[PDB]
RNA sequence: AGGACCGAACCGACUAAUGUCGAAAAAUUAGCGGAUGACUUGUGGCUGGGGGUGAAAGGCCAAUCAAACCGGGAGAUAGCU
RNA sequence: GCUCGCCGGAAGACCAAGGGUUCCUGUCCAACGUUAAUCGGGGCAGGGUGAGUCGACCCCUAAGGCGAGGCCGAAAGGCG
RNA sequence: ACACAGGUGGUCAGGUAGAGAAUACCAAGGCGCUUGAGAGAACUCGGGUGAAGGAACUAGGCAAAAUGGUGCCGUAACUUC
RNA sequence: AAUUCCUUGUCGGGUAAGUUCCGACCUGCACGAAUGGCGUAAUGAUGGCCAGGCUGUCUCCACCCGAGACUCAGUGAAAU
RNA sequence: GCUCAACGGAUAAAAGGUACUCCGGGGAUAACAGGCUGAUACCGCCCAAGAGUUCAUAUCGACGGCGGUGUUUGGCACCUCGAUGUCGGCUCAUCACAUCCUGGGGCUGAAGUAGGUCCCAAGGGUAUGGCUGUUCGCCAUUUAAAGUGGUACGCGAGCUGGGUUUAGAACGUCGUGAGACAGUUCGGUCCCUAUCUGCCGUGGGCGCUGGAGAACUGAGGGGGGCUGCUCCUAGUACGAGAGGACCGGAGUGGACGCAUCACUGGUGUUCGGGUUGUCAUGCCAAUGGCACUGCCCGGUAGCUAAAUGCGGAAGAGAUAAGUGCUGAAAGCAUCUAAGCACGAAACUUGCCCCGAGAUGAGUUCUCCCUGACCCUUUAAGGGUCCUGAAGGAACGUUGAAGACGACGACGUUGAUAGGCCGGGUGUGUAAGCGCAGCGAUGCGUUGAGCUAACCGGUACUAAUGAACCGUGAGGCUUAACCU
């Protein structure tokens, strides 16, 4: 998790739990911000795990 | 933390502080008896007793040196001429401090300062 | 910063009780003119230790 | 008393002129260097034909100190300057074969007998 | 010659500190920008509230500006306190 | 009064603007002064400003104001 | 709204050094700012100096410090010359 | 890029370490020819990246000079 | 019959942005933290074969199951919208163990050096930096190890605005348009003297019950608790070459804390000299003042550190896991139900400091107090005269003591402070005079002169002898000893 400031009024302090997921015996991380929910942010991180993981294997087959 | 500090700044900054004694001691020998704030006399006596002590042994260079101090020739026309001669026998101890009262302005400790001789 | 209450008059006096001025309790009579004057001071007319060393 | 970011002068061979410390070696949160302390340096000026070039990490052991030393009977030996000699950081070897400039009596600690052999002073 | 340059008085106020029931209802101190021009100031007048003026902010109009100030509508109205 | 220090192309000497007797002397200390004050720009009584050549008023003009004529507009009023 | 470290037009404006009304010390003149006497703790502000290193501090070389004047030789990229 | 959320995209230089900085590739979510495009000497109380010197910013602060702060005498508040 | 998109239709004619905002409000209705729950996350267990050369217990441990804590995202709107007012960093902490090393160990797919895994454990340490505001993160360099979290996602009545939100401006996209944003780019008033509680020091009054001046015991409390490398033991044990010990002893650093100015320095506006401009004593010399000590070069006593020393234990009792000894319930086994012995940086202590207001008011030593009358609830009553004790306080000179108090030295049976004498230390050849010479200037007299806090002395000066407070014999009861 890493957390960052945002936009608000006179008092605002909350920072968002932004997620960063990797495949450790390969290395490549996945941080995705295109949906804001607890495990569902992982459900795009794993979406963009396997998509980027498949983005490896396609050009190899070329 | 004032551990062995032989100085009393008297809430006066430096250049005013040294000249305070410069003007006072000249007036001190002027009338031989004055009255002032009690801590002020408790520091001037560490100056004027050397000022007699340099007048104890006379030199024209000392007279030149005692013009470099206090910048007045009539003062050293008074010193080296009665006091220095008459306090030749006395080695240390030249004024006397006694406590008058308190100042009507804002309760400042008032003391008499005069010499042990005092002209009579 | 201020009290959120008002301080009572008792603790006022409990604060105030440590504040007596003085008594001198040490009175030095002049040997010559009987001037009950301040110890280690001269008298009002200037005697000290049985002596008119004020030279006034 | 040598820390990081300290631009000493090279007084030995192996083709450097100016170096600078990034890390005081030696211990767990150690913050200072003794007279013959071990100092991880990088190279900030080297001659063109020299062995090592600018910008490469290595160990190097100091010799000369602007602060100087104290003698154990109480004399300071101040050096107007600060010098250091290089080390082979993976095998701790002083690669110095030609060193000019004085050294320290305190440096005789038997990892430096190759150094004090090449000492033309002190 | 210079909407040239360095730089006092003058005008303005870039940065930091002090100040905030302060020295002061926006200033002081050390350094700054302009200082021959689109510069600055003194005196006498003119344009005005849903308008004036504007090198343009919607800034300023007597310490009171997305609307000054005063009196009357009106004791507006208020399922809000 | 005698020493010391400070400003000194001003913390100085005169005018206009504007304030409005605050200017001087004697006497006094409750109130004014961030302290006492026989001190003062405080109270009270009294005194002080002298002009043909200084300024202003006076005569003559610009911006601008009023504006018989006059034109315009519910009136007020506006412009000339 | 105060006996307020602020602001306000015109005239005069010397001696020495100095290009200069910049600056330093003084002349003429006018004053020591209307609460002081002592103490010399923490801490705040206005300032000085500093051994070794020298931005490693930090949002950023911000604040500070350093550099600083006249003459002589010489002076690159670029350029509307 | 003052323009790119993904993205800190990708190679080298600067560097011990380099999301920012200087060039190039083009995979331009959503550059573009007067909502002007690409350069540009002189200039800027304009933003960002380094080198030289210098210093207390920092390693770790230490001492010193004053106005306050502490006591005493005089007047004696204020927010709540 | 036009006629009700919202169909009890407010006529059958009606869309937005406000972060320029403004007013009346609500925790009736959102965000941070707090609260209940625990889907999710994390952690500990249940069963179980397979991969694993032989073997499920070295691990993963699936197909599934049982629970715990409250740090993630949420769920519910309980508290506050008549303000609970800021993410991160600087700084300063601080606790629980699910522990990063460390010590004690079981086991090993640990041969050994060295590791893997599990338990006890808060005791101590738990980095310096580049880029972004980023905590996060990527990365470089060491040591033994750079531990996970809680505490309004600790700390803003301590700091910054950098981020992030207003007033200005710029870019791109969507829209007819104002403007807005899964976005980014410069600059942007950050306030407050502390009543109480809290915490660190420091005093007074009373008390301590006869008063005063001193010396300690000692409960309780706090601080301290990290270790690295090398050598001897021994390059012996072990081992497949290669490699290479625990224990006991000694030496030596880092970082942290305490103490100290002798030694190495810094400051030293109270000690000297130099020098620029300028004013003053008539001019010059000799000097003084001002310009931040004008700029400076050094330096005593002091003060602080980088400088100089020390600590990190060992040991005694019981321990946590663990190793056991003999031997049960069960004729035997087995550390176990009796008993005893070893074994952690962890506890009581040990090392030091505060310390009897610890009311349980403790112990010892010394000094001093031993006169008559009245009313009388004959009471622990009050009062006049006469003595004023031991001592303290007050006052004055002062401290390497200190905010005011306090503590210590001194008050004449005298060295507390100042001045002074000899000296010391520092600044380096004063003033005047003579010679060389056009001159400035140099040389000689001259290690002499000038000298603050320092060493040993000196009553020369100042601390006046006194005075004020404080007593005039210790209550009631009980007991063993004595006229």
């Amino acid at each position: 998790v890493y957390r960052t400031s945002g936009a608000g009024g006179q008092h605002v302090n909350r920072t968002e739990s932004a997620v960063r997921i990797t495949h450790i015996p390969t290395g490549i991380v996945t941080q995705c911000q295109n949906d804001r929910s607890q495990h569902k942010n992982k459900d795009q991180a794993m979406k963009q795990m396997k998509a980027k993981l498949y983005e490896l294997e396609m050009q190899k087959k070329n | 933390m004032r551990h062995r500090k032989s100085g009393r700044q008297l809430n006066r900054n430096s250049s005013h502080r040294q000249a305070m004694f410069r003007n006072m001691a000249g007036s001190l020998v002027r009338h031989e008896i004055i009255k002032t704030t009690l801590p002020k006399a408790k520091e001037l006596r560490r100056v004027v007793e050397p000022l007699i002590t340099l007048a104890k042994t006379d030199s024209v260079a000392n007279r030149r040196l005692a013009f470099a101090r206090t910048r007045d020739n009539e003062i050293v026309a008074k010193l080296f001429n009665e006091l220095g001669p008459r306090f030749a026998s006395r080695a240390g101890g030249y004024t006397r401090i006694l406590k008058c009262g308190f100042r009507a302005g804002d309760n400042a400790p008032m003391a008499y300062i005069e010499l042990v001789d005092r002209s009579e | 910063a201020v009290q959120q209450n008002k301080p009572t008059r008792s603790k006022r006096g409990m604060r105030r009780s440590h504040d007596a001025l003085t008594a001198v309790t040490s009175l030095s009579v002049d040997k010559t003119s009987g001037e009950k004057h301040l110890r280690h001071h001269i008298t009002a007319d200037g005697y000290y230790r049985g002596r008119k060393v004020i030279a006034k | 008393m040598i820390q990081e970011q300290t631009m000493l002068n090279v007084a030995d061979n192996s083709g450097a002129r100016r170096v600078m410390c990034i890390k005081v070696l030696g211990g767990s949160h150690r913050r200072y260097a003794g007279v013959g302390d071990i100092i991880k340096i990088t190279i900030k000026e080297a001659i063109p034909r020299g062995k090592v070039k600018k910008g490469d990490v290595l160990k190097a052991v100091v010799v000369r100190t602007k602060k100087g030393v104290r003698r154990p009977d109480g004399s300071v030996i101040r050096f107007d300057g600060n010098a250091c000699v290089l080390l082979n950081n993976n095998s701790e070897q002083p690669i110095g074969t030609r060193i000019f400039g004085p050294v320290t009596r305190e440096l005789r600690s038997e990892k430096f007998m190759k150094i004090i052999s090449l000492a033309p002073e002190v």
